[PDB]
């Protein structure tokens, strides 16, 4: 029709200045800032796909839960997640974020980060590596690529 | 503060307002462990109430010595003037 | 007399009511006595201008200069208030009944 | 009038942007969401030190009020006084400056 | 036998410190309702006070009530600064569990423990 194509071509425009602006929260609790580091640094270079360094958390698009989530920080990680606006998204970096990893059978450790925040892209790795991060972020950007907000919209 | 009568109706009104005390069976000489069937906590919670209605500290080694509300009356009488 | 010359006095007379009917607070207090001030000075303007009487008009600046100076002061005098009591408050300020 | 008209449009337009960034996205029905830092339930402690540094400004402030007509006053024919009072005010203002130094008026701001 | 103690020489001075110890809570859990914005009221907060107290009314040992005390002054301390969060409190109220079966023949029906 009209309005399909309209609503259409609006949902490419907001999800090219979405994927294409993402501006990261980093939680650096472990071994995975390291790496997160790492692709910020020149080399592999994240200011060049639009995704800023270390941006405040009330102005952030994503977050990247970078290292090990224990039991004395979840309520920390879940407010911060709560304070960030909508569309956010949740990066899960290396096997603790994941699963718990190393430390999964331990008293004091959250086993995966997807027990306290909804997490998008599963990044695999202890630690993955930058490229690896940055393969995690470009396939999280082509999530938002494929959404359908103004067409859901129209169609409801 | 003034007079005795003053206090002990005032104490009489914090057992009162404490819902697990029977105000039956609450007199002036009523024993709180044996008679109105409390623990001490429930105790210590009524010797807080009375810290907070007539607005001063109760120490522990004489908090201890307050069984029943003549005893209550007697010790606020001797720690005023009345 | 004028009009916009009465309309400065009206604004003066105004914050004058506001500054002799005091609500709360001594920085409502402050603020109603530079109004007064700000309407002085646009007061002294608009006749200075008029005139063109051009020495005075030097006079506006002196009656700006200085009475900034004078809020300053009383600035100073609201935070040793607001040093003793927490709070701003005229009815803080009643210990010289007696 | 140009003056006038050019506020009016500078204004304008930052109203409407403003409003532009307020209800573009309210638009959107997202979420309704709910529970409400560095301090939780503190009050506010009162510092000295930012009180004194806004006087100072305020009276630096003044002083330079004096000293505006400077490049008009160049052109006068008594040029001693001018002369004379205008290093007169820039020097008591910089005794303003040294008795605010020496009282220690600018510590921990300094 | 002989022990060393740890505050309290007998059980009146551990009672004391049993005692003083139910003082402070008594006057922090209006605070703590407050500051922290719970959703119980300060007799429920009270009421878990006092079972958190008479949970471990059996005890005869006064090192191991000197050592209760200690912690309870702990938990004490985590609440007035305040270094729990709203979790931390809610933790004593197992609001999310359900009830677990206490007679003996729904334990049978869901399961194998006793
Ligand atoms: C010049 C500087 C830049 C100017 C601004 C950029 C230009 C484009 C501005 C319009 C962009 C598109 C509309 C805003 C984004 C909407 C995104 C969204 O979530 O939409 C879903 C929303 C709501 O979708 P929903 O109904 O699925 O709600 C989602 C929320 N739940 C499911 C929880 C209820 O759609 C709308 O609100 C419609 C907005 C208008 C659609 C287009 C109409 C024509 C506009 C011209
Ligand atoms: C300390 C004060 C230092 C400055 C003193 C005045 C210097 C000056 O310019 O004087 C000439 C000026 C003016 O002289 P003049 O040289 O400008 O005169 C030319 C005539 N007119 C002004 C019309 C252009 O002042 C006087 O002669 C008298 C005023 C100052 C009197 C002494 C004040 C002392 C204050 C102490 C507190
Ligand atoms: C918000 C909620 C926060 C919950 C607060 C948690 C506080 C936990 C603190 C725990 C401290 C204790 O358990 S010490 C209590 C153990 N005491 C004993 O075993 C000695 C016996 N004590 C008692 O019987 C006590 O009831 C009394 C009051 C001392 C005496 O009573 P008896 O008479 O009958
Ligand atoms: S997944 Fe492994 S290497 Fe990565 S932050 Fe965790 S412990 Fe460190």
């Amino acid at each position: 029709s009209r309005g399909e194509y309209v609503v259409a071509k609006l949902d490419d425009l907001i999800n090219w200045a979405r994927r294409s602006s993402l501006w990261p929260m980093t939680f650096g609790l472990a071994c995975c800032a390291v790496e997160m580091m790492h692709m910020a640094a020149p080399r592999y270079d994240m200011d060049r796909f639009g995704v800023v360094f270390r941006a405040s958390p009330r102005q952030s698009d994503v977050m990247i839960v970078a290292g090990t989530l224990t039991n004395k920080m979840a309520p920390a990680l879940r407010k911060v997640y709560d304070q960030m606006p909508e569309p956010r998204y949740v990066v899960s970096m290396g096997s603790c974020a994941n699963g718990g990893g190393y430390y999964h059978y331990s008293y004091s450790v959250v086993r995966g980060c997807d027990r306290i925040v909804p997490v998008d892209i599963y990044v695999p790795g202890c630690p993955p590596t930058a490229e690896a991060l940055l393969y995690g972020i470009l396939q999280l950007q082509k999530k938002i690529k494929r959404e359908k907000r103004l067409r859901i919209w129209y169609r409801r | 503060p003034l007079t005795l009568e003053g206090i002990k109706d005032r104490v009489l009104y914090v057992l009162k307002l404490y819902d697990k005390i029977d105000p039956e069976k609450l007199s002036v000489n009523s024993h709180f462990m044996k008679d109105l069937g409390l623990d001490s906590l429930d105790q210590v919670e009524i010797i807080m109430a009375m810290e907070d209605e007539f607005g001063f500290e109760i120490p522990d080694i004489d908090a201890e010595k307050l069984m029943c509300p003549q005893e209550i009356v007697d010790y606020i009488a001797d720690k005023k003037d009345v | 007399m004028s009009l916009v010359y009465m309309n400065i006095m009206m604004a003066f007379t105004v914050s004058l009511t506001g500054l002799l009917m005091y609500r709360s607070h001594l920085m409502s207090s402050l603020l109603c006595l530079e109004g007064m001030m700000l309407s002085l000075f646009i007061l002294a303007t608009l006749m200075i201008l008029n005139s063109h009487f051009t020495l005075a008009s030097m006079m506006p600046i002196i009656l700006l200069v200085f009475a900034a100076c004078e809020a300053a002061l009383g600035l100073s005098l609201l935070v040793m208030v607001s040093n003793t009591y927490g709070t701003d408050y005229v009815q803080n300020l009643n210990l010289l009944q007696c | 009038m140009n003056l006038m008209i050019t506020l009016l449009t500078n204004f304008t337009l930052a109203t409407l942007l403003v409003t532009i960034a307020f209800w573009l996205p309210q638009l959107n029905v997202y979420s309704e969401k709910t529970s409400p830092d560095p301090m939780g339930s503190a009050r506010l402690p009162f510092s000295m030190k930012f009180f004194l540094v806004a006087i100072t400004f305020l009276l630096f402030d003044l002083e330079i009020a004096l000293l505006l007509p400077l490049p008009w006053a160049s052109q006068t024919t008594n040029l001693n006084t001018m002369l004379t009072m205008a290093l007169l005010l820039i020097f008591l203002l910089a005794v303003s400056l040294a008795y605010e130094w020496t009282q220690k008026g600018l510590e921990w701001t300094e | 036998t002989s022990v060393k103690p740890i505050f309290s020489r007998d059980m009146n001075e551990a009672k004391r410190r049993v005692r003083e110890l139910y003082r402070a809570w008594y006057r922090e859990v209006p605070n703590t309702v407050h500051l922290f914005q719970l959703d119980i009221s300060v007799k429920q907060g009270r009421d878990k006070v006092r079972e958190m107290f008479k949970k471990n009314a059996h005890v005869t040992d006064p090192r191991v009530v000197d050592l209760l005390v200690i912690k309870g002054k702990m938990e004490l301390e985590e609440t007035i600064n305040v270094w729990k969060q709203r979790t931390h409190v809610m933790r004593f109220f197992h609001e999310t569990e359900a009830p677990r079966p206490k007679d003996f023949l729904s334990k049978f029906y869901v399961g194998h423990d006793p």
